[PDB]
């Protein structure tokens, strides 16, 4: 009760208020589907990609659990930045305890996709945990130290492998403590809706108005789910990590699982180390920022087209980020990607905060 | 060079969304693995076993396995022995490791092909373009000795030679074995062993989308009939004047 | 006057069967219930299976 | 925050039918579609434009990443 | 990696200068026809091909 | 005076919520041994002449 | 005439198809709820009706016939003199915390 | 023993769209071919004469497969 | 943030008089930060691969920078955790704890709970006692009429405890311990 049953709600939030309970699905699947591919699942490197293969070919219904746990983690994905789209659109980042709580949820789960993509030991699986690893090695001064800690070694190797299936292992149930860390935020005040207006005036019930709705989700979930695993499974994943992992050698086309592709398009326009890793590590903190720049004195964009239509560009902004980070660094993409990339920045701190000055003063306060 | 040619889309008679592998073919792919590519190319993710209600059935599978000798042991000695294979060996492999297998091949190590349709862009359409697309090097191109010219490869060197020609084998049920025929075959077996899910998914998906038709329509109609409280509600504001 | 307050014209929304104020809604009531249950009878078994 | 502890309203009169004396689906299509135009036009001049450019900036970049790796562009 | 002379006198070529990490080809090997590395990007760890 | 379908179903299962459960569970029953069969005919239909059952006939003879 | 885009503004930001005043719409920080709070019962009764109307009509993602639209012309600041003393209040008891 | 590959091929190397390949790759033959020293090579102009021809076989080929 | 911090810790109203008995219940706490902290750093290091597992352990004490320590401080600390736990209950009956009946069984399942996950730990190392205690314990299942059998090799993933036993053991034994907590 009290949390769930008689909990208020506003009586118009619409389907964009959806992908909160759809978070907790897929972090629910992924967890039941995880803990049972754990089950079978070996972290030494000269069985990783073995066991794997033993678990889509040999254990009963195994393939269905690994598609959906792969696949689970692309919708994860997409419902993320469902989520995140919504609460920029609408302000509900002035919830500032529930928004950097998200923050941290959105980092926690990437890093947690990320290591879990080094488990099978595929080409990919190995030059993703090189390369993000080594991230850290910007890090003036200790950088290097810090990576060959994490490493285990001067490589990634065994000692890698094995301690990623742990950290990978616990993580999401961290992630689910501070997932309810993030409710229990939400509910000191409650949703905000598709106005931006308070919505005491009018609340209903959340049973069942929005436990029949977060069904209906649920379902449509599901089904977008199922059509990529009974259909097309590899769609949305790499051929190349269907080849064990060769450290002697990275694939030519080596490109990021799709849901990281905007942020590696963002680090591959900037031809300084230091620089790229800055602003990678910019491109998801800066939504911690986003609350300082709101200017308008409304919470939400419906009632203000300069910034939807700005909004709307920055979507598709990251839509020419992710289409980039898709392609070779060759020419004209090497250009069209520094441009996006500055876009990016330019739309979040700049633009935006303008465009919310000028509303204002085109509504005389 | 740095040019790429993309394979076409052959019209394969599971490409479609409810459509199964062809299982004649899945046997007939495999008698050109057997034949032909498993002298060069491993596969070492498949046990006869998973042909078993396949493409053959259980004593003709056990057959096949007794047709080569596979290591066991150690005995009560302490030592290895050869054996007929059973239906629980995985299909023998022609290299030790990859360092014979390179030495046997100019240098070249031929790829393990269990999941070779899995493992690269344009699956069977790329491997059946491939195995078919050999052709003579263009003018102004030479090649090192051990290649082979072949378009479809990244780069058009290959060290694979044309592997398939017509008459390469010849099929259990008579089927004619021209060189575009096993590649299509094999290609059709490449495909059931990267994926031996392949046709129990498709089957689930039927039922998927059935249950969904049903099941959405009907959850819905739940949600408009709790919801009408709502949606029909009349508002009337009533100050005191 | 509160007897100035008149319940708004529902016609609109109403069931077919329940559209005759002159009528009693119980001679319906059963039918109209065994629709709603039906779906959510349907649904369930769906789920189950 | 629960009921009783909202908010302060005076003189708002609210007028309910069930659900069972009601259809779920009043005019669906015929108020519904007009509904959904509506709401589509209402929007679009803010939302497709910058999907417009990405097209053009997609098709533009395609296109001259191909002629520049060919003899004759 | 075994060097040809073409690329050899290349890299003698190059203008030391402008160079991000500035060095003579001579300061790098032994003997000019042999280069020997190791072979991780200095930027994030691949593989350079 | 015969009522109608609908009606004669919520008397008869769904008023109770003991025969209401009860008919969940046995239609859910039906349903699952008729559904699983159209739909496995459907698939087979669909795929007539390529599935191992189509064609094992050719290679059995216990 | 900044005027001209200021009326076609009003329209295209919309808060007046659902029958709200640009006061009604302001984003609520602890200035604004002591305002409210402030307000004469009549201009807090109407304000919130037309709240309530607007979340109505929000849920059912429908709008007011345009005749009933708030009109740009007779769109006045009620939350105005109300909002502005409790700033005025705030940066005075502001301006007392740094002597 | 015919490959209905090569049928089919020859059947679509008369689209016009094929020949017009074939002949810019003949173009390219002639023109290469005649110095004793040359970077180019026909590569690009072969691989467009194979994708439009390729393109139509896809399209025939296994009508004639089993 | 304060509070439940707080009043749930720093403000709590406790007895003035209560005993060292009372302290168990504390080292419990402790116990179990223990078992999960040096756990995980062994988790970093261990396969369970029948092939692998011994040898992994091994691997641990003999060449991880101080895996002997964290590795022995595991096994003795699941000791000093059923000491605790047997102070904690005798504690119990002896005050007649046992009358706050909603704390007093969830602590029967605590006591269940730390057994299940502490026999499932013995069985990582793939030792003689590894393979035969799971073999057992498993086993009492068996003894459950009608589908007894069924359920232990259900639980073993086979006819006998083998490679796929010693790898759910490792995963139960990784989650349990949170769950417990
Ligand atoms: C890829 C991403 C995959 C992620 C996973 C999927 C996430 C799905 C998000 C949740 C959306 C579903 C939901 O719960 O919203 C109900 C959402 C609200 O529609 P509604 O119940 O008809 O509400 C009426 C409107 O408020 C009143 O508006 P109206 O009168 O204009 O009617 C609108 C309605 C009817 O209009 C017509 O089309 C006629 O059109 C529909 O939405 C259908 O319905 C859907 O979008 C799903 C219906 C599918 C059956
Ligand atoms: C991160 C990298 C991911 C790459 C980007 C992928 C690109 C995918 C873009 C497709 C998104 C689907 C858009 C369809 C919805 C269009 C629509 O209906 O817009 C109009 C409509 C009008 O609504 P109101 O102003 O409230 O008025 C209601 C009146 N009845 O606007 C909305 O629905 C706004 C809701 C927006 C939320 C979702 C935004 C899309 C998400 C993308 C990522 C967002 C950015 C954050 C990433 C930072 C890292
Ligand atoms: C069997 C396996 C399933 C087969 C999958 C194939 C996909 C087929 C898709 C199903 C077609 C959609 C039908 C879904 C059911 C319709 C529904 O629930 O909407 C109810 C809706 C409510 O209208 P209102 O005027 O707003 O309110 C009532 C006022 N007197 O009524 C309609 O639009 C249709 C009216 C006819 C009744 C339909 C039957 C209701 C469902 C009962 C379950 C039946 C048995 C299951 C077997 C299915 C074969
Ligand atoms: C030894 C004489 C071979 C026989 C017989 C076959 N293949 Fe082969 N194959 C061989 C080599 C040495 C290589 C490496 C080529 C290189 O230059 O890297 C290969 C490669 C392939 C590939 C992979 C191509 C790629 O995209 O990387 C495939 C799909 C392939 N070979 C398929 C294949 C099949 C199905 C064969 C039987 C008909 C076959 N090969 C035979 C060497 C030899
Ligand atoms: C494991 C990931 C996450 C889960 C499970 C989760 C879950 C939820 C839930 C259950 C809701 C309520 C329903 C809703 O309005 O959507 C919610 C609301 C919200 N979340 Fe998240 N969230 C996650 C990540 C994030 C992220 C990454 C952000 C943004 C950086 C975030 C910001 C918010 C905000 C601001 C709200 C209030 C929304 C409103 O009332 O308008 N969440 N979240
Ligand atoms: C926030 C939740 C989670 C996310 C986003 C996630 C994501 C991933 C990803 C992207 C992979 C790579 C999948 C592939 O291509 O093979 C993976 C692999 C795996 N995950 Fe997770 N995971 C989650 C939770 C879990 C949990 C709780 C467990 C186990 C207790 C788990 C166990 C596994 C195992 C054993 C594999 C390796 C086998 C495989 O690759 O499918 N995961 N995970
Ligand atoms: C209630 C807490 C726990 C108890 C009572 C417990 C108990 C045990 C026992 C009795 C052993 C065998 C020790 C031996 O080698 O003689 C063991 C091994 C092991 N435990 Fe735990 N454990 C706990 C928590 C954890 C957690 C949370 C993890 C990992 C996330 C973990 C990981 C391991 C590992 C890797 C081994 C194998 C290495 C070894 O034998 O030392 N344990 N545990
Ligand atoms: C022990 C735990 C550790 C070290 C965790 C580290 C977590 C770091 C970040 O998560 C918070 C990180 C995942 C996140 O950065 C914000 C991503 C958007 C970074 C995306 C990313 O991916 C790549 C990738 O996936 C690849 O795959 C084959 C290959 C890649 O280049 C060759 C990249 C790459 O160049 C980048 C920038
Ligand atoms: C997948 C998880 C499963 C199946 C968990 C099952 C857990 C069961 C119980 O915990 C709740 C159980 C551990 C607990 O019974 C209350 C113990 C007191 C049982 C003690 C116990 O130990 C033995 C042992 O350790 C051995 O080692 C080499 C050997 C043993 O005989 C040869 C025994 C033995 O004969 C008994 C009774
Ligand atoms: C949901 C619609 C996704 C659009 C389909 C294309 O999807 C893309 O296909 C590429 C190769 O074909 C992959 O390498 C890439 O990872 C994948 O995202
Ligand atoms: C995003 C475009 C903003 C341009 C300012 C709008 O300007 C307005 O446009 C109306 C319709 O065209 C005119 O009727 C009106 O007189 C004019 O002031
Ligand atoms: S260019 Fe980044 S790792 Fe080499």
């Amino acid at each position: 009760n009290n949390a769930f049953i008689d909990l208020p709600a506003p009586s118009n939030i619409s389907s964009w208020w959806n992908f909160g309970s759809l978070l907790g699905i897929c972090l629910i699947l992924q967890i039941l589907t995880g803990l049972f591919l754990a089950m079978h699942y070996t972290s030494d490197t000269t069985t990783a990609f073995s066991s794997v293969t033993h678990i889509c070919r040999d254990v009963n219904y195994g393939w269905i659990i690994r598609y959906m746990h792969a696949n689970g983690a692309s919708m994860f994905f997409i419902c993320l930045y469902m989520h995140v789209g919504r609460g920029l659109y609408y302000g509900s980042y002035t919830f500032l305890e529930t928004w950097n709580i998200g923050v941290i949820l959105l980092l926690t789960v990437m890093a947690t996709a990320f290591m879990g993509y080094v488990l099978p030991w595929g080409q990919m699986s190995f030059w993703g945990a090189t390369v993000i690893t080594n991230l850290l090695s910007a890090i003036p001064y200790i950088g290097t130290n810090l990576v060959e800690w994490i490493w285990g070694g001067f490589s990634v190797d065994k000692a890698t492998l094995t301690r990623f299936f742990a950290f990978h292992f616990i993580l999401p149930f961290i992630i689910m403590a501070i997932a309810m860390v993030h409710l229990l935020f939400l509910h000191e005040t409650g949703s905000n809706n598709p106005t931006g207006i308070s919505s005491d005036v009018d609340k209903i019930p959340f049973h069942p108005y929005y436990t029949i709705k977060d069904i209906l989700g649920a379902l449509l979930l599901i089904l977008a789910l199922m059509l990529l695993v009974l259909f097309a499974p590899d769609l949305l994943g790499d051929p190349d990590n269907y080849t064990p992992a060769n450290p002697l050698n990275t694939p030519p086309h080596i490109k990021p699982e799709w849901y990281f592709l905007f942020a590696y398009a963002i680090l591959r326009s900037i031809p300084n180390k230091l620089g790229g890793v800055l602003a990678l590590a910019f491109s998801i903190l800066i939504l911690a920022l986003i609350p300082l720049l709101h200017t308008s004195k409304q919470r939400s964009m419906m009632f203000r087209p300069l910034s939807q239509c700005l909004f709307w560009a920055l979507v598709a902004d990251l839509l020419t980020l992710t289409w980039i980070g898709g392609q070779p660094v060759e020419h004209p993409y090497i250009t069209i990607g520094q441009l996006a990339s500055v876009l990016y920045f330019l739309l979040i701190l700049v633009l935006m905060p303008t465009a919310g000055t000028i509303e204002n003063k085109l509504l005389k306060w | 060079s740095d040019l790429e040619l993309h394979p076409p889309s052959y019209p394969w008679s599971h490409r479609g969304l409810l459509s199964s592998l062809d299982h004649t073919s899945i046997r007939r792919g495999f008698q050109v693995y057997k034949q032909v590519c498993s002298s060069c190319h491993s596969m070492d993710y498949v046990a006869y076993r998973h042909l078993v209600g396949v493409c053959y059935t259980e004593d003709e599978a056990k057959a096949l396995a007794e047709e080569v000798e596979v290591q066991d042991g150690p005995n009560e000695d302490g030592e290895m022995f050869m054996r007929p294979g059973k239906l629980s060996d995985y299909f023998p492999k022609p290299y030790p490791n990859p360092e014979a297998a390179r030495a046997a091949n100019n240098g070249a190590l031929p790829p393990d092909l269990s999941y070779i349709v899995r493992a690269r862009h344009g699956g069977e359409d790329y491997v059946f373009s491939l195995l078919t697309g050999y052709c003579e090097p263009p003018t102004g191109v030479s090649l090192r000795e051990g290649l082979y010219f072949n378009p479809y490869f990244p780069g058009q060197a290959i060290g694979m030679a044309p592997p398939i020609y017509n008459e390469v084998l010849e099929f259990d049920d008579g089927t004619p074995a021209t060189m575009s025929q096993v590649a299509k075959d094999v290609c059709t077996f490449l495909r059931w062993a990267a994926e031996p899910e392949h046709d129990h998914r498709k089957r689930m998906g039927l039922k998927m989308l059935l249950m969904m038709g049903l099941l959405l329509p009907l959850v819905y109609a739940m949600k408009r009939h709790k919801w009408s409280v709502l949606k029909s509600r009349k508002l009337a504001y009533r100050p005191p004047k | 006057s509160h007897t100035d307050i008149k319940v708004p014209d529902f016609s609109d929304y109403r069931r077919p069967e329940v559209l005759d104020s002159t009528k009693s809604s119980k001679e319906s009531s059963e039918a109209r219930k065994g629709f709603s249950y039906l779906v959510t009878a349907t649904t369930t078994v769906g789920v189950a299976y | 925050r629960q009921f009783g502890h909202l908010t302060r309203v005076r003189h708002v009169i609210t007028y309910s039918l069930s659900p069972f004396e009601q259809r779920a689906f009043p005019h669906y299509f015929s108020k519904g579609i007009p509904n959904v135009l509506r709401r589509t036009r209402a929007c679009i001049l803010r939302v497709a434009p910058p999907f417009v450019a990405f097209y053009l900036v997609y098709t533009w970049g395609t296109q001259e990443f191909e002629k520049s790796k060919r003899k004759n562009p | 990696r075994h060097r040809t002379k073409k690329e050899i006198d290349q890299e003698a070529a190059v203008e030391v200068s402008q160079l991000r990490d500035p060095q003579h080809d001579l300061e790098r090997v032994k003997k000019p026809e042999w280069v020997i590395l190791i072979g991780v990007c200095t930027h994030l760890g691949c593989v350079p091909i | 005076v015969a009522p109608t379908l609908t009606a004669r179903l919520y008397s008869l299962l769904f008023r109770r919520t003991s025969t209401f459960a009860l008919t969940i569970v046995v239609g859910a029953l039906f349903f699952e041994r008729a559904f699983d069969q159209g739909a496995d005919a459907i698939y087979e239909h669909i795929n007539e002449g390529k599935l191992w059952k189509h064609i094992k006939h050719k290679y059995e003879n216990k | 005439w900044l005027e001209g885009i200021r009326k076609w503004y009003y329209n295209a930001a919309g808060f007046n198809k659902l029958g709200l005043m640009r006061d009604d719409t302001i984003h609520e920080n602890d200035d604004v709820k002591e305002a409210i709070r402030r307000l004469p019962e009549n201009l807090y009764d109407d304000r919130v009706f037309r709240i309530k109307r607007a979340l109505d009509l929000s849920m059912r993602q429908q709008i007011l016939p345009k005749e009933q639209w708030t009109k740009y012309e007779e769109d006045k600041s009620y939350l105005e003199p109300y909002l502005k003393e409790v700033i005025r209040e705030r940066k005075e008891r502001e301006e007392w915390a740094k002597k | 023993l015919v490959d209905p590959l090569t049928t089919v091929r020859e059947q679509c190397e008369q689209l016009e769209k094929c020949v017009k390949a074939r002949e810019r790759l003949e173009l390219c033959d002639e023109r290469v071919s005649s110095r004793s020293q040359t970077e180019e090579d026909c590569t690009e102009e072969l691989l467009d004469f194979l994708h439009a021809r390729d393109h139509c076989v896809a399209h025939k080929l296994f009508n004639s497969l089993k | 943030l304060m509070k439940i911090v707080n009043n749930a810790f720093i403000d709590l109203p406790a007895p003035s008089n209560i005993s060292s008995w009372w302290n168990f219940g504390s080292l419990l706490g402790i116990c179990l930060i223990l078992q999960i902290l040096t756990g995980l750093f062994l988790a970093m290091h261990y396969t369970s691969d029948t092939t692998t597992a011994f040898s992994s352990v091994t691997h641990i004490c003999r060449d991880v920078n101080y895996g002997w320590i964290i590795r022995y401080m595991h096994a003795n600390g699941a000791s000093m955790f059923f000491i605790c736990l047997y102070m904690h209950v005798g504690r119990g009956l002896y005050y007649g704890s046992y009358t706050f009946l909603e704390t007093w069984n969830i602590g029967v399942i605590l006591l269940l709970t730390v057994m299940a996950t502490a026999f499932m730990g013995y069985v990582l190392p793939w030792g003689q006692m590894s393979f035969w205690g799971a073999t057992v314990i498993t086993n009492l299942l068996s003894a459950i009429p009608y589908i007894g059998t069924n359920l232990v090799e259900w639980i073993w993933g086979g006819f006998s405890v083998d490679k796929a036993t010693l790898t759910r053991f490792f995963a139960f034994h990784f989650i349990l311990p949170f769950i417990i907590m």
